């Protein structure tokens, strides 16, 4: 009772129920570093202007 | 001629101050803003001086063909 495969079945992704627990870590990660904190806050006027040699502004 | 074309000594004193006060501002300011500038190029935790590295949303993650990537 073998029925012969149609053209294109054998190429289909295809579903398995599995007892077999997901793997956690497969690539063996290191913990990532911490990036950088963030921005955060209001913008206010830089105090006393550039500050370049003698400009005010 | 002090009445007509000039001011009291308060006027003076105070300006003095006020500009004083903005210029010893300004130094601090300036030796402040040299020191957080050695300390984030020597560290790189800072906004300043981030340099790019690859983005990882390149990366792609799909069945490669080989189970071992
Ligand atoms: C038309 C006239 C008009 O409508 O003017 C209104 C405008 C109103 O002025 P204000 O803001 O009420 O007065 C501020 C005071 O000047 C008080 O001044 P300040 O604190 O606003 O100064 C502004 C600041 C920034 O100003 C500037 O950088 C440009 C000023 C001109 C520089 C000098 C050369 C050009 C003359 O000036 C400086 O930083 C001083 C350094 C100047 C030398 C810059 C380097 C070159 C040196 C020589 C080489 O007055 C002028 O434009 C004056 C003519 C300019
Ligand atoms: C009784 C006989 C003896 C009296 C002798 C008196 C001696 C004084 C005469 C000499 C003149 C003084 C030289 C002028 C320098 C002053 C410049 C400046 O300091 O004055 C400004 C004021 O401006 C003045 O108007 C100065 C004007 C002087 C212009 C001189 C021109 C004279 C030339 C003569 C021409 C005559 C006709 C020509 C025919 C061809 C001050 O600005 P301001 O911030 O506000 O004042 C702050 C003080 N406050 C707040 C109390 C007001």
């Amino acid at each position: 009772g073998w029925v012969r495969p149609d053209l294109g079945e054998l190429s289909k992704v295809t579903k398995v129920k599995t007892d077999r627990p997901l793997p956690e870590n497969p690539y063996h990660s290191r913990a990532r570093p911490e990036p950088n904190p963030e921005a955060e806050g209001d913008l206010k006027p830089a105090k006393h202007g550039s500050r370049l040699f003698f400009w005010t502004m | 001629i002090a009445r007509t074309f000039y001011d009291g000594p308060e006027k003076n004193y105070e300006k003095t101050m006020a500009i004083l006060q903005i210029e010893a501002e300004k130094a601090e300011l300036r030796l402040k803003e040299l020191e957080v500038r050695r300390l984030m190029r020597a560290r790189g935790d800072g906004p300043w001086y981030q340099y790019p590295t690859i983005d990882k949303a390149l990366i792609d993650h799909s069945p490669k063909t080989t189970p071992d990537n």
